[PDB]
């Protein structure tokens, strides 16, 4: 049938259905008497064209009040259907209104005591409005919006009324009020007749009522409204009779049976799942599902049709329309409790999925070519090509989807590969707009209007939702998905409300409005909805990115892929590289000892919160350092290269060397030698042959030799006008390993963070490194609590250049060949906003993850040149140390700078104190006992009087 | 005080330009936080006693210093109330014809304003514009023309939205959009989603003169019995109140058919689908 | 203890309908004769020995400290004229408070009366009308007229602005201001320092509501059409008297206390002046069969007076008053308002004709009023006497260094409070059984609130003994510790509104001492011990959960649906009675005004009988009607009724009717 039939006939199956159990009921009761009031009590019309007057040929009578019939076209709609607290609903409002008083209908959200006022409007022919008393409330427009319903006859709904704060609600309640005391007139004892209409004043003018105007109250109430409302228990509806009569509709045979087996579901669906935040199982997600399998059903049929006919295994429909729709929201956990639960409530019946065998062959070519990993069930990759193709569902369904799940989780690749995918089978080009929220302000967003000029400015999604919509350029043959990655947060989200729903159209302040082409997809790459309100996460459906969807075999075998085939050196590289794959592969498979590693440092304690992919990523940038020491020692040697031999060597002890100082790089000495006993007890490479000497103490050399870190440290002796002075480290065991893993980190250009005590010598490591190499000129940059992505800019534009476009926008500083490094100090203190999300973290993540950034100024996308970051922090404990957040965290790796060891301390300052006794050579022979007394001294104070008596009482070797 | 002579001296008017291409005052934070700050500190000095050396050099000061902050808040005003109407009787059209009055009134007022406007942008200096005679009460004259005009419009406003009651629930802007596109017809469809339940565009003539029908969200249209010529009521709300009328009488009129053709297929036990699914096309949901 | 082994009197004197008028002497002392000392001795006796006696032992403690005529004077009318004339500053604002439900003007309006002057009555509430009130008091102050504003409390700023302008003193002194609002929390303090506060108060009692109610209505709205309309009204007086003095008896009343008040008398007042005349259009005597019974019932079951009920045990307990009153029959001579009142007495209409008749014997009532007057139970007074009792308790005790108390108390609470809960048992095999799904989900939270409680009972401990700094979270725990209310971290399950820590903590104990139980049996076995567990429900944290756990194991032991599933229970007397493979024996539960014998219940007069392993059968359901000898109690879990956990069907016996107990307000309760 067309679709407007297909309504027509539902709305007809609904009310015969309504119809046939008012019957049966009378029949039941043996009634005979036409004025008996269990058949008066029925909504009962009477029609009589005779009557010259349009509006009083129809006559509605609930009970005992006659209403006319406002012959108003209210177009389609959706008819509710008719259950006993419909019925009673149905009843009271038409007493209150006979009464000249209101409907103050009363419930949990949910119920449907909105829609059953606004169907009650609808079958009187009223032009019922309903208003949203929870936020977007323009209480201004109420002063006209009351006039309107005076002077026009239509009704009025406040959804949640009590949402409303009381400074708002007491005007509200107040004008409410004036229009039932003026309408409570029209059924005067004795002015029953009004000769002269009853008027009140709302606009501070007198305005006429006319008697056919209501006004509903639904709440989940002041004084004022008391005795002017009645009021009403919707607090359950019936779900089962609700579900019986739209499968009756959807043409289900056996309808009963399916309904009384899909509610008790959906009650289990409450108690049996753990509660999340976008768990939906109420009677409106029911009615979505419901006609999801009608549609389900007709398309069976029609498929069948063309290869009555009414055999197919209803339960078996109603089955793959729950599990099409409640399995993507579902955690990995839930996931065998919903299987467990239909195996109960539809015992014997099984949900079979749509192969979609035609976009899981572009996967597996999109995937392989981008060095990704494939799958098609219980073997590796099936669970993330299962979400991406939900999540492709989901595109085809709704337009603002919003993939969620933990940090760490395949999000942006799987939407990357569904891009990809889609362009190639399809045909139709793919365009991503990768817009960060919290990182730019809202006026930057979306724009405003200086209240001088009135001149109307666009912001950020503005100019690209302009851009897409007036500038063709492919416009229905390009798909245009503006991920909002980032967090999802009220603020920005306020303006999208009108754009997520089926609206699909953007409200600028200026009035101007713009319409979503059909092509544009708005999606919000997020980590976790604890800060988005129920209208945003209502408004579009979703899919769950869970944690254990992607697997750590995944990752490795993606690392593998890129090592073998990505040149470092942006064609001997790419034959090292393959030879060190080919040697570490037999660790980076399932279980082993990078897997065993992993899993055994998850259990111990480190300063920041442990992340996989943090771990995971230091791993790799270490192990790309190590194919390079192969580079350049190949290069230094022309003749006699590094064979396989010495490769194989070299690289076990390497990979050790690594996992240890990227899983154990973050906590303390105790859980760096815990983690050394465990791999000695687990490996199978040669490691230090003394076993009272950490293998963290030693270093690899480039021979393949466990050679230790103290045969590296010189012994120095400073200058005496040197003496600690600013900018001079005495070479240690600690700044000869520490300053090591910076230089590795560093030559892969990767952002990190020194996270350690405060005065340790975070900074002084630091610098130990950066300007002794030539091109790693140092920027100075502080950030504290009021800092802001302005300072960015601000340093940006003090040190940088913007390229007048040699392939797009770019950034990059002024002099060439030379390298920036923006040193963070104090990159955790920034506040913590109320939403979660520290701006200037999440925009410092923009570009250290998607290389760039958005300018304000033209809405233009600009890229990073030469830009690094590196960090520095106290621990998160400390007070003013708010932790970071994973998604900025995995792509940073820390160190912990732990304070100097005693002797560590006596090796430093020794030293100081020879340099400083040279002005006085009679006393050479004292300065070893000079230093044993300063150091141990130290350490009594440093052991007792720590921060639990004092916040002030802060011992560093600063000193 | 060694400041505040010399702050007066050099101070600019920052003039900006307009979508009319016209020259305005864009800075105001500064016109008045710095002039209050100056005028507190000029009553402290006077009123302390270390001022011998100051004996008088401030009294001369203090009047100017009124005479900015009286120029300027009524100039912010002014300039709004200018800016807005500007906007009201250029965007819209059919504001010449409809309010004639009050388009001359304000065109003549925008001439002085723009002559004003292009006086003190020769000269953007605050200390020679305030030199000239005239300013102030030509200003005060400005703010009450801009006052009684506005209210003027906002009464037209409330005059044209009482008649034809469902204007009510709509804003102003939207309003002013309604009754000034007149000949344009097709952007009134855009605002009956909201002044009505269901109904979303009015089918029109060839020629869109005769308001043949109405639609909906869905596209059910509801042909009228007896269609409106807006020839024949050239005023907005006239037609509108037509076309509601004519909806209700063709309701009516389609109800009572529907009801004699299905007290047939009532009566009789036996239904042909292929009658009734015809009727079911034939007739609305609603009906 | 051994002096109430003898005594064989004290037995009778614990039956005493008033055990405080002779109180036998149980204190060891020998020279303290002094009446204070036997007075509070005989105190602590009652609190001991019947605690529904509290009040009235108070009451002789106050005369036997203060003199038998000290409460006496709140007993007599007050006579605000006497208040007014002397010791009111006209400064100072008679606030003339009332309970919501009631209106103290007509006692100004009598004041007024015999002293002959005149009023300056305002309604509050219309914008003019705080201009009207303003002029009122302007030209008031300079002449001294009484100016009575009526139910100023709508409007909080424009009373604030009054009180601020009172400060200004008025030249004459016969004025006095009156302030007629009801109780409101949203009154400004200020005004109700600085002004003289009656409070008025609803006399409780049917008889009281009745001359209200009547009162109330007109006598014209009474009196035309049929004189059927009069009994009609009486009815309607009865039925609204019923309900209100039901709201005060509120747990074994109607679960959650209704507003009531006016408005719903005056809808059904208008739909029975509507109905009869639709139905009788003329003057004659109508019959009583011709009377529109179901569209009065109806109405006012699910309109008028059903629709602000919650629940469908209070719609059902509506419906039936509504069916027991409202019927032809009650037009008969022999119908009985409520039968089984003070043992086996009764209460018959009034054979009237016209109001006079109606009203003459509603004043005849007689003073004393059992609860048996409304349907409950002899006892529920007994209950609301021990609850009041406790309350005043309560009060006093909010009205009485800390260090070491608080200290010692929370040591005692960690050595009460068991140790650590382990949930070390997930078996693969175990799965799939839903009994082990819901027990592994309680276990867990439950430990984690263990733990957290645990944490910060010990770091209280230690800031008492100051090796600790408190915090802002300890120091709001602190100053939830000693007031004795719950911190609002510790409720993660549903508990009474309003309970002692004490009480919460030596619960929570049960309820971890229950929980190590079940995880031992889950220790021993797998899923064997885990249906034979006597656990029970009112240490549940989700009670219900567990009664969809014991649905799903049974659906799925067997090839049944769950949706096929209906429960049936079985009362056993022995504790080790035999569970079958669908009997789920729990214990904890008890019954309200009843008690069985094998499975079939009977009314008794004893609220709170245990159930001894309740055992819960799932059977097939063959979808046939119930019979009308049994019974659905609802099952709540506190002993406040605000939560339903499931439904149970009992037999009754072969002599009561449903209709008593659902009017009895009998129920399951877990806790
Ligand atoms: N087959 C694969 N599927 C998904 N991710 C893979 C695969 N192989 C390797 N990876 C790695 O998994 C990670 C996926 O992270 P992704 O880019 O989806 O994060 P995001 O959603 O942008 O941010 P966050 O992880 O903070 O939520 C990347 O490091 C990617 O290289
Ligand atoms: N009797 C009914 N038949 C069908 N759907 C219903 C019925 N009652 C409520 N609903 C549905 O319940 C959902 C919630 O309605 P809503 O007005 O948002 O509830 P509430 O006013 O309680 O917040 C809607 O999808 C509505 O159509
Ligand atoms: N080799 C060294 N190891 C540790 N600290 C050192 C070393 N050499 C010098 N120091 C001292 O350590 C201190 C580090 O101070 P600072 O850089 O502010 O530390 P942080 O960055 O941890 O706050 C300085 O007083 C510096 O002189």
């Amino acid at each position: 049938q067309p679709p407007l039939r297909r309504r027509k006939l539902e709305h007809l199956i609904t009310e015969l259905v309504h119809q046939r159990d008012v019957t049966r009921s009378l029949i039941k009761s043996k009634i005979d008497n036409a004025k008996s009031f269990e058949w008066l009590s029925q909504m009962r019309f009477y029609f009589d064209p005779k009557q010259t007057d349009v509006l009083q040929q129809l006559s509605i009578q609930m009970a005992n009040a006659k209403f006319n019939y406002g012959f108003e076209y209210l177009g389609v709609q959706d008819k509710l259907v008719q259950t006993p607290l419909t019925d009673r609903c149905y009843l009271t409002m038409t007493q209150a209104l006979e009464a000249r008083l209101g409907g103050s209908p009363f419930g949990p959200a949910g119920t449907g005591k909105t829609e059953s006022v606004k169907a009650l409007g609808h079958q009187l022919g009223r032009f019922v409005l309903v208003f949203n008393c929870d936020e977007t409330f323009d209480f201004q427009a109420m002063g006209r919006i009351f006039v309107g319903l005076c002077q026009v006859g239509a009704w009025g709904c406040f959804d949640e009324f009590n949402r409303l704060e009381e400074r708002m609600l007491s005007a509200v309640s107040q004008q409410v009020q004036c229009i039932q005391e003026a309408l409570r007139e029209h059924s005067n004892p004795n002015y029953d007749k009004t000769s002269a209409p009853i008027t009140c004043e709302l606009l501070n003018k007198q305005v006429k009522v006319s008697p056919d105007m209501a006004i509903f109250i639904t709440m989940n109430l002041p004084d004022n409204l008391k005795k002017l409302f009645r009021s009403l228990a919707m607090t359950k509806p019936d779900r089962q009779l609700i579900a019986q009569v739209m499968l009756y509709s959807q043409g289900f045979r056996t309808a009963e049976v399916l309904a009384n087996k899909i509610v008790p579901f959906f009650k289990l669906c409450d108690e049996q799942l753990s509660s999340q935040s976008h768990y939906d199982f109420g009677l409106r997600a029911l009615k979505s599902v419901l006609v999801s399998a009608g549609n389900v059903k007709r398309e069976r049929i029609q498929k069948i049709k063309r290869e009555i006919a009414e055999n197919l295994p209803e339960q078996e429909i109603l089955i793959q329309s729950v599990c099409e729709t409640m399995v993507p929201k579902l955690v990995a956990e839930d996931i065998p409790l919903l299987f467990s639960l239909l195996s109960d409530v539809f015992p014997g019946v099984q949900y079979h999925r749509g192969e979609m065998t035609a976009l899981r062959e572009e996967l597996k070519k999109v995937c392989q070519e981008m060095y990704l990993t494939y799958g098609d069930g219980e073997e590796v990759g099936g669970m993330w090509v299962e979400k991406v193709l939900q999540l492709y569902q989901i595109t085809q369904i709704n337009h603002g989807l919003m993939m969620v799940g933990p940090s760490g989780s395949g999000k942006s690749m799987a939407w990357r590969v569904l891009l990809k995918a889609l362009e190639r089978l399809e045909g139709v080009e793919g365009v991503a707009h990768i817009i960060d929220p919290k990182a730019i302000s809202k006026d930057h967003l979306y724009g405003t209007l200086d209240p001088n000029t009135r001149e109307w400015t666009d912001g950020l999604f503005t100019h690209v939702l302009r851009k897409i919509i007036d500038s063709v350029r492919g416009e229905l043959q390009k798909r245009q998905w503006i991920v909002f990655d980032g967090d999802v947060d009220p603020e920005w989200v306020e303006n999208l409300n009108s754009v997520l729903d089926d609206n699909k159209l953007l409200t600028l302040p200026n009035g101007e409005r713009l319409s979503l082409p059909p092509n544009v997809r708005i999606m919000f790459e997020v980590q976790d909805l604890k800060y988005a309100t129920l209208a945003t996460v209502s408004r579009c459906g979703m899919v769950w990115f869970s944690e254990d969807v992607l697997s750590t075999d995944m990752i490795f075998n993606n690392f593998l892929a890129r090592l073998r085939s990505i040149p470092l050196d942006d064609s001997p590289m790419l034959q090292i590289q393959r030879d060190a794959a080919t040697i570490m592969q037999p660790y980076f498979t399932s279980n082993g000892l990078v897997t065993k590693a992993l899993e055994h440092a998850f259990q111990l304690e480190h300063i920041m919160d442990l992340t996989r992919l943090r771990c995971l990523g230091s791993l790799f940038s270490m192990l790309h350092q190590a194919c390079r020491n192969v580079a350049q020692y190949n290069a230094n040697h022309p003749d006699f290269p590094m064979q396989i031999e010495q490769l194989e060597r070299y690289i076990q002890r390497y990979l050790v060397y690594a996992i240890l100082w990227s899983l154990s790089g973050d906590s303390r000495l105790k859980m760096r030698a815990e983690l050394g006993e465990y791999i000695r007890r687990i490996t199978t490479v040669p490691l230090p042959t003394a076993p009272n000497i950490p293998i963290i103490d030693y270093e690899v050399s480039i021979s393949g030799e466990w050679s230790p870190w103290q045969a590296k440290v010189p012994q120095i002796e400073v200058e005496t006008h040197k003496v600690a002075a600013p900018d001079v480290v005495v070479p240690t065991l600690d700044t000869v390993r520490h300053e090591a893993l910076l230089y590795t980190w560093l030559a892969e250009h990767k952002p990190l963070v020194l996270c350690g005590p405060p005065g340790s010598g975070k900074t002084m490591t630091l610098f130990s490194a950066l300007r002794a190499l030539p091109d790693m000129e140092v920027v100075g940059l502080n950030f504290s609590s009021a800092t802001t992505p302005e300072l960015l800019l601000k340093t940006f534009d003090h040190y940088c250049e913007y390229r007048r476009t040699p392939n797009g926008v770019v950034l990059a500083p002024v002099q060439l060949g030379k390298w920036l490094v923006l040193f963070c100090d104090e990159i955790n203190l920034p506040d913590m906003d109320k939403y979660g999300t520290q701006r200037v973290i999440s925009f410092i993540r923009q570009m250290v993850e998607h290389g760039g950034f958005y300018r304000t100024s033209d809405q233009t996308w600009v890229k990073l040149e030469r830009i690094q970051f590196v960090g520095a922090c106290n621990p998160p404990t400390d007070p003013g140390r708010k932790p970071l957040s994973h998604r900025f965290l995995r792509h940073v790796p820390v160190v912990y700078v732990d304070y100097p060891g005693p002797a560590s301390l006596t090796q430093i300052y020794g030293t100081f104190n020879r340099a400083m006794l040279r002005l006085i050579p009679s006393l050479r022979t004292y300065a070893e006992p000079l230093t044993a007394a300063m150091v141990e001294f130290y350490t009594m104070s440093q052991e007792r009087f720590t921060q639990d008596t004092q916040p002030h009482y802060i011992y560093s070797p600063r000193e | 005080l060694k400041q505040i002579r010399e702050v007066w001296n050099t101070y600019e008017l920052d003039l900006v330009n307009y979508q009319n291409k016209c020259r305005l005052i864009r800075g105001w934070d500064d016109l008045f936080n710095k002039v209050k700050e100056h005028i507190n500190s000029v009553s402290a000095m006077k009123l302390s006693p270390y001022y011998k050396v100051f004996e008088e050099d401030a009294l001369s000061w203090e009047d100017k210093l009124n005479r900015i902050m009286a120029l300027f808040d009524v100039w912010i005003d002014v300039q709004r109330r200018w800016v807005y109407l500007e906007g009201i009787f250029t965007g819209s059209a059919d504001i010449k014809h409809l309010l004639p009055v009050e388009t001359q009134r304000f065109q003549s007022i925008s001439t002085e304003f723009l002559a004003l406007m292009k006086k003190v942008s020769k000269s953007p200096l605050v200390m020679d514009v305030l030199n000239i005679q005239g300013v102030q009460r030509s200003l005060e004259r400005l703010a009450d023309l801009l006052g009684k005009i506005q209210k003027a419009l906002g009464e037209y406003l409330e005059r044209e939205r009482s008649s034809f009651p469902r204007f009510y629930f709509v804003g102003d802007e939207d309003l002013l959009e309604i009754i000034g596109n007149s000949k344009n017809v097709a952007k009134l469809q855009k605002h009956f989603k909201k002044m009505f339940a269901g109904v979303s565009s009015i089918i029109l003539n060839e020629d869109n003169s005769v308001v043949l029908g109405i639609s909906s969200r869905e596209g059910e249209e509801v042909m009228f019995k007896t269609p409106v010529s807006i020839t024949e009521h050239p005023k907005i709300n006239e037609w509108l109140t037509l076309v509601e009328k004519e909806m209700r009488v063709t309701l009516a009129k389609l109800l009572a058919e529907s009801v004699t053709e299905v007290e047939i297929f009532g009566k009789a036990t036996s239904i042909d689908p292929n009658t009734y699914i015809t009727w079911i096309d034939k007739y609305q949901a609603q009906l | 203890i051994a002096k109430v082994q003898a005594d064989e009197q004290f037995g009778i004197w614990l039956d005493s309908s008033s055990p405080e008028q002779t109180v036998p002497y149980l204190w060891s002392e020998e020279t303290p004769a002094t009446p204070i000392g036997q007075a509070i001795h005989r105190l602590l006796l009652i609190q001991a020995f019947r605690p529904d006696r509290l009040l009235a032992m108070a009451h002789m403690f106050v005369s036997t400290n203060l003199g038998e005529s000290f409460m006496s004077i709140m007993e007599q009318p007050l006579d605000l004229t006497h208040i007014v004339g002397t010791e009111v500053k006209p400064n100072t604002p008679v606030l003339m408070c009332s309970v919501p439900g009631y209106d103290a003007s007509g006692h100004v309006e009598d004041l007024a009366a015999e002293q002959n002057t005149q009023i300056t009555s305002i309604a509050i509430g219309s914008a003019e009308g705080f201009n009207q009130a303003d002029k009122a008091i302007n030209t008031a102050v300079k002449s001294g007229r009484w100016v009575m504003l009526k139910n100023v409390h709508l409007a909080p700023g424009w009373l604030m602005q009054l009180e601020k302008k009172l400060h200004s003193l008025q030249p004459h002194a016969c004025f006095r201001l009156f302030l007629t609002m009801e109780i409101n929390p949203k009154v400004p303090v200020n005004l109700l320092r600085a002004g003289r506060i009656f409070v008025f108060e609803p006399p409780p009692g049917v008889k009281a509501n009745m001359l209200r109610t009547f009162s109330s209505i007109p006598v014209s709205r009474i009196c035309k059409s049929p004189n059927e309309r009069a009994r009609l009204y009486f009815l309607l007086a009865w039925f609204h008297a019923i309900i209100q003095e039901r709201l005060r008896y509120a747990p074994l009343g109607w679960s959650k206390k209704y507003e009531f008040g006016e408005s719903d008398l005056r809808s059904a007042c208008d739909t029975v002046d509507t109905w009869l005349d639709d139905t009788a259009k003329g003057r004659q005597n109508i019959s009583p069969d011709k009377i529109p019974w179901s569209a009065l019932k109806t109405l006012m079951a699910q309109s008028i007076y059903g629709g602000r009920v919650d629940n469908e045990f209070d719609q059902r307990l509506l419906n039936t008053f509504l069916e027991r009153l409202f019927t032809t029959r009650s037009f008969d001579s022999e119908f009985k308002l409520a039968c089984k009142v003070d043992g086996h007495k009764d209460i018959q209409m009034p054979d009237g004709i016209r109001r006079e008749e109606f009203v003459q014997w509603v004043e005849l009532l007689p003073d004393t009023q059992t609860p048996s007057w409304l349907g409950l139970p002899n006892n529920a007074e007994r209950v609301l006497l021990t609850t009041q009792g406790v309350d005043m308790i309560s009060k006093m005790l909010k009205m009485q260094a800390w260090m070491r108390t608080l200290h010692t108390t929370a040591s005692n609470w960690l050595h009460l409070i068991p140790q650590t809960l382990s949930h070390l048992k997930r078996t693969v095999e175990n799965i799939k059984d839903p009994l082990f799904r819901f027990f592994e989900r309680e276990v867990k939270m439950g430990a984690k609130l263990l733990q957290d409680v645990r944490q910060d009972l010990a770091d209280v401990v230690q800031v008492c003994e100051g090796k600790k700094k408190q915090t802002n979270y300890l120091r709001t725990l602190i100053n939830e510790l000693v007031k004795g209310i719950l911190p609002r971290s510790w409720s993660h399950y549903t508990v009474p509104a309003g309970m002692t820590v004490i009480q919460w903590v030596s619960d929570f104990s049960e309820r971890i001492k229950q929980l190590q139980n079940i995880s031992l049996a889950a220790a021993s076995g797998g899923a064997k011990e885990l249906k034979n567990i006597h656990v029970c429900l009112g240490g549940l944290f989700v009670p219900e959960a567990y009664i969809t756990a014991t649905r799903q194991y049974v659906a799925q032991a067997n090839s049944w649906s769950l949706e096929e599933l209906c429960l049936e229970v079985n009362v056993t007397t022995s504790q080790g009675a035999t569970l079958d493979a669908c009997s789920f024996g729990v214990t904890g539960l008890k019954l309200q005004g009843a008690t069985c014998n094998n499975n079939k219940l009977s009314l008794s007069n004893a609220i709170s009988t245990a159930l001894p392993l309740t055992q819960l059968r799932w059977v097939k359901q063959t979808n046939t009607e119930k019979k009308a000898s049994v019974v659905t109690l609802p099952v709540y879990l506190n002993f406040t009724r605000a939560d339903l956990i499931f439904t149970v069907d009992f037999e009754i016996a072969t002599k009561e009717d449903p209709r008593s107990f659902y009017e009895r307000g009998v129920a399951v309760l877990c806790t």
